């Protein structure tokens, strides 16, 4: 009946952002200050609420958003950015009430030859909208010549990896991120807190 | 996978003037942020670049396959494809495939001027014989 | 995939009494809704027909071939196999793939009765010496 | 803000029926009738709401299914039709208010040599239920011995491709198709018009 | 498929000194609740086992191959691997692919002790010579 | 119209629990006596609900889930049981208001060389949630040495396969169940009684 958030934040591995992972975090009785403890997370934002301000005020939806991103995306991780992230990856909306946690993993995610197991979608036709995942794999069109499934000059496979070094600098290390969404919508409710 | 690796198949016996299409599979990350390039080396003789391909698609070749040898990228399986035409029996070789990563700050740089490559295969031999 | 490819894999050097299933991969359209056949060219010989599955999966056979050949679906794959037993040297060829699309007032029909596809591959070498 | 139904229409390939894309629209507002004004649109019908009274009626709901079907299959999309398409890959509820456009493709998704990458069901041991999507390819049993997974015999693979020819006769020709269902449920309301 | 089935890939001719990766897929269950075992037959000489793996990975060598042979474990694609290096031309044979189903109540056990084998391959052929 | 529970019980596969089946049963009414009167169903345990009210009760969602076990696994489908199946496979909340149907399929799903299609999942870091479905393949770490996607000692594939053979003892033989979830919310009402 406790609230497992051990398992969102002591993972062995995180999703890849373009792919990123949702967990629905329901039926539980929370502890949220002594997560704030850890004064070792290296981002901590929240909109629409103060970090110490939801201890007797709950809402029906938590959901636990993770993924891992690099260094000098982690600004595009708020409501209203751009960049491959924001607009390909994903995409917060600009009404939302939530938090974003980050702290770098590189001794975590990265290897020494070089860890590219983490990918990220470069190109897309369009902007994501807020909370939309895109996980297909079509071949992208970046001139006039139409691509027709097959890869070429001006015709991209739209994935790349991140090229995860310990010697790399600190936008091009690996960081963790979690994104909570407290929704108001009505249901049953599901999430306690302290 | 921890390490990237790269297995080629494909490798047959085949008559002059036969052909053969030869990949690269790949683990451990997308092989469309590598640039890839072929290798081979004949019985007897010094390991020499033969095709390469960088993240742009665009392709290079050396003089003794130009117009012969083709080399494609099929990114939903992950693998780097040489479609060899017209072997002659001197094409004998064991052919080898090697990708190195392209970071960001460098996707518009060509390749063959690259001929030093961080991830090798371990060669799969084609054989042009009567 | 712009066009319908065929590719086919498989080919190997084997003995003579030895077995051997060749794939024919297909891209393009749901191979499903065409019928496929295959072919050998021994070395110096004419193009033979060899075996042709239908839309039905119905199984045709020369008879030079009969009883050692089986020709199969696995459409999950997208691919027809070509299981080879009882290898004998006079086997020895190119052995090449080919296909051709059934539209709906036509599934009903036989193969290896027109002998005609617009669709061919490039061919694998199976090759039975001691 | 405004919606750009663009995105629903204009795109480079359609989705095959069997596996139909759906595209919700969140919150946005619409011009409907600079739509309608394209009289080049080979079919355009309206079920339980009237044609030419768009502007004025709200709508808690937008989904935009589309997908291609070949000339003379667009008799069966609409509410309580029969055929391979309407049962086994795209099938309408009865009570179904919205509207069905579709028009010719041929200049767009017909090649040369045939294009075979668009795909349908032919077998399924039974109708789909309203908006369902099957997108399962297990063998199917159409004799009285079982298949086992083995492709033979009365035991054939479910999904066929359609050959689109530029020379095909209109109905063999590919037929772009978009269906807007307007819900009625209780939820905040998303798509109004000028 | 009603039946487990075995297929082996990736024989080739290839030269004295070289390396080779055959392949086992598997149909019909999962790979990865079997004990798998390879065998070669070299030109009228009898069966030997020269490798095997077990359902907790733990992999068994035959003596004329220990140290050039690994046999390795990759499931989510339902295939047992033999990597051979340093190839001899004594190695020349038809390389098979062997399995049998390892219940509950027996998964801490050993390999190459129970060579007996329900499922087998038809054989993929390596030929080694210069 | 009817509610097609033939289609549920009379089908040739079924799925394996790892990947078990569900299907919605909605907008139909539902004929319940003609499958309880058959005394051939080796269990039939019902939670929350009376096994003769179900003529009466009108209930607005219906789910059949379906999926083979082996005979003493049966034992784990039911709210608040433990082993790999309850814990790692399909996990029953312990509010659950259904039943839970089981017979022994011996002589369907075994074979004569054994039959090796259906699967489980033998190993995960943490249990399920109630009717959480988990069908990733990831290697699992039994071990201190971390796997790093590759398979070895202490670094399992997670998921195995039931050796159904005809002289197998029941413990081990292939049952098929079905378990029926009768939803109540606040919503018109979909599946009825006679």
């Amino acid at each position: 009946n406790l609230c497992p958030f051990g398992e969102v934040f002591n993972a062995t591995r995180f999703a890849s952002v373009y792919a990123w992972n949702r967990k629905r975090i329901s039926n539980c009785v929370a502890d949220y200050s002594v997560l704030y403890n850890s004064a070792s997370f290296s981002t901590f934002k929240c909109y629409g609420v103060s970090p110490t301000k939801l201890n007797d005020l709950c809402f029906t939806n938590v959901y636990a958003d993770s993924f891992v991103i690099r260094g000098d995306e982690v600004r595009q991780i708020a409501p209203g950015q751009t960049g491959k992230i924001a607009d390909y990856n994903y995409k917060l909306p600009d009404d939302f009430t939530g938090c974003v946690i980050a702290w770098n993993s590189n001794n975590l995610d990265s290897k020494v030859g070089g860890n590219y197991n983490y990918r990220y979608r470069l190109f897309r036709k369009s902007n994501l909208k807020p909370f939309e995942r895109d996980i297909s794999t079509e071949i992208y069109q970046a001139g006039s010549k139409p691509c027709n499934g097959v890869e070429g000059f001006n015709c991209y496979f739209p994935l790349q990896s991140y090229g995860f070094q310990p010697t790399n600098g600190v936008g091009y290390q690996p960081y963790r991120v979690v994104v909570l969404s407290f929704e108001l919508l009505h249901a049953p409710a599901t999430v306690c807190g302290p | 996978g921890p390490q990237v690796q790269l297995v080629e198949s494909g490798g047959n016996l085949v008559q002059p003037g036969g052909s053969l299409r030869l990949s690269c599979a790949a683990s451990g990350g997308t092989l469309a942020s590598f640039a890839v390039g072929w290798f081979r080396q004949a019985p007897g003789k010094e390991r020499e670049g033969v095709s390469c391909i960088d993240v742009i698609n665009r392709a290079n070749y050396a003089d003794s396959v130009k117009g012969r040898f083709t080399i494609s990228r099929d990114s939903a399986k992950n693998t780097v494809y040489l479609q060899m035409n017209s072997l002659e029996p001197e094409d004998t070789a064991v052919y080898s495939c090697a990708a190195h990563f392209v970071p960001p700050g460098s996707r518009l740089r060509g390749c063959l001027v690259n001929e030093l490559y961080n991830y090798w295969g371990q060669g799969t031999q084609v054989t042009v014989s009567s």
